[PDB]
């Protein structure tokens, strides 16, 4: 009963259903690198190499 | 003359080469590289990658 | 044996998109041929999802078949008498015959039978270590979990080195699953000398799962020992496109050559990380991790360079290192300071008594937390 006495007070910050209202409505980040990298060190390279 | 002998002072060598470089080096603190590379009796490049290494 | 593991390998290549067409194509006939020979039949139709009724009749046949057998089999195993011998064995039949064609359900009922019923402790682990290759199978990794713990239980019981190995193996994969690779690591090295194979992947696989570990959490002396020098490496040399590469890497990170460094990052990307399951979800992660390590490595025995050596060393442009360094500088592993107006990298080594005292910090906030938590819960009760 403790418990119970939680549940209902809080009820009225909830209204309805403040949990189903809102979905009735609507390094991990960072992208594949390696092919950034890729084009950059040939790109390097290539004015490296002519000159 | 003896084919052991031989192999082992390769790697005598390079064990012995850290020997020289770090008796140097131990009492200075900044110490110029030009110093070293005199001493030691091998050129300025060289040197740095070994230190680098060491 | 060989479909247990080998089905999974090849079936997350075709899932991929990252792949190129070859290979996925190449793989898409390897795929096949395994359901119609092994019988796949319920567990193909979790993986076509994923990805003739000859094939649904060679089921609805087999199954037939391979289900009236066993049962009058098993029936007749029971009823003449003696179970320590035959009801134990006909169990664990049982369960094989469930692990074939992948219906896990009725495994976990049968399996967990034979457990329960008193029989050495031998005969416990080898058991439970069938269900742990099931779990590993249908690309559940916490279902691996709860297994392997109990089966770790049982070890130092029975006392068996041979399932003392067999299990480090095992948990080994489990972890190079997830993220944590420093427990993946220590087992795995020991691995590469001893684990006859058994309802788990080929030892070229194992071998190359070695080295990768070894770059990213090994400290520079410790790889040089144990992996250079490896006896094991040495004679097996490489007869794969993925042991190879992962091979010009080390070599060069421990020669501090840095020219070729950059070449080799990108080969192990194609050759290693993508075709390598459990490892192709880390590709990102990985590339980041080795990235900051050998930038960091250069710096740690220089207290300064200029941006045009350091640029030529590694063999990018001077623009092109400015850009990556500062990704990695708020996050703390690199340790350095960029002047932009003498164009100099100087870098700053603090660490310290002040490096440790932050770590206590932090970690002492989480440890008050559940305490006072847990305090009050009972106080109530």
């Amino acid at each position: 009963t403790k418990k119970k006495n939680e549940e209902i007070n809080k009820k009225s910050l909830e209204e309805d259903d403040e949990f189903e209202d809102f979905p009735i409505d609507t390094d991990d980040v960072e992208v594949d690198d390696d092919f950034t990298n890729e084009l950059k060190a040939e790109l390097d390279r290539y004015k490296r190499e002519n000159q | 003359g003896d084919e052991l002998t031989r192999s082992h002072f390769n790697a005598l060598y390079d064990t012995l080469l850290e020997s020289n470089l770090c008796k140097i080096i131990e009492p200075f603190e900044c110490v110029e590289i030009s110093h070293i590379s005199k001493i030691i009796g091998l050129d300025t490049q060289q040197v740095e990658g070994k230190l680098s290494q060491m | 044996r060989v479909p247990n593991y080998e089905v999974s390998e090849k079936a997350f290549l075709l899932t991929q998109s990252k792949v190129s067409i070859e290979q996925r194509k190449e793989a898409a006939e390897f795929v096949l041929a395994k359901i119609k020979e092994e019988e796949m039949a319920p567990y193909y139709k979790y993986l076509c999802e994923e990805y003739d009724q000859e094939l649904y009749n060679e089921l609805c046949k087999k199954n037939e078949s391979k289900i009236k057998e066993l049962n009058e089999k098993i029936q007749k195993l029971e009823e003449d008498d003696e179970g320590e011998l035959e009801q134990a064995q006909a169990w664990i039949n049982l369960g094989e015959y469930y692990a074939q064609i992948g219906d896990k359900d009725n495994a976990e009922k049968t399996l967990g039978k034979s457990l329960s019923k008193a029989i050495s402790t031998g005969a416990k682990i080898d058991v439970m270590l069938t269900i742990a290759r099931l779990g590993f199978f249908y690309n559940d990794q916490l279902y691996v979990k709860e297994k392997l713990e109990a089966v770790n239980s049982m070890i130092e019981k029975g006392g068996d080195w041979e399932r003392r190995n067999r299990y480090k193996t095992y948990y080994g994969i489990h972890c190079l699953a997830v993220r944590n690779f420093k427990e993946a690591a220590k087992l795995l090295v020991d691995s590469l000398a001893t684990f006859t194979s058994i309802e788990l992947t080929s030892y070229e696989s194992i071998a190359t799962y070695a080295s990768v570990t070894g770059l990213f959490t090994l400290e520079r002396t410790d790889l040089k020992s144990k992996v250079i020098d490896s006896p094991e490496l040495l004679s097996l040399i490489s007869t794969t496109a993925a042991l190879q590469s992962i091979s010009s890497l080390t070599i060069s990170l421990y020669a501090s050559d840095y020219a070729s460094y950059f070449p080799y990052l990108l080969e192990t990307y194609a050759n290693v990380l993508i075709p390598c399951k459990y490892l192709n979800r880390h590709a990102d992660f990985f590339v980041r991790e080795m990235r900051r390590k050998v930038y960091a490595q250069l710096l740690e025995s220089y207290k300064t360079l200029s941006l045009k050596s350091m640029a030529s060393a590694f063999g990018v442009s001077v623009a092109f290192l400015d850009n990556d360094l500062g990704k990695f500088i708020p996050n703390k592993q690199l340790n350095c300071v960029i002047d932009r107006v003498n164009g100099i990298v100087e870098t700053n080594r603090p660490d310290n008594k002040n490096a440790q005292y932050h770590l206590l910090v932090k970690q002492g906030d989480g440890l008050l937390t559940k305490l006072q938590k847990y305090g009050a819960a009972v106080r109530l009760t």
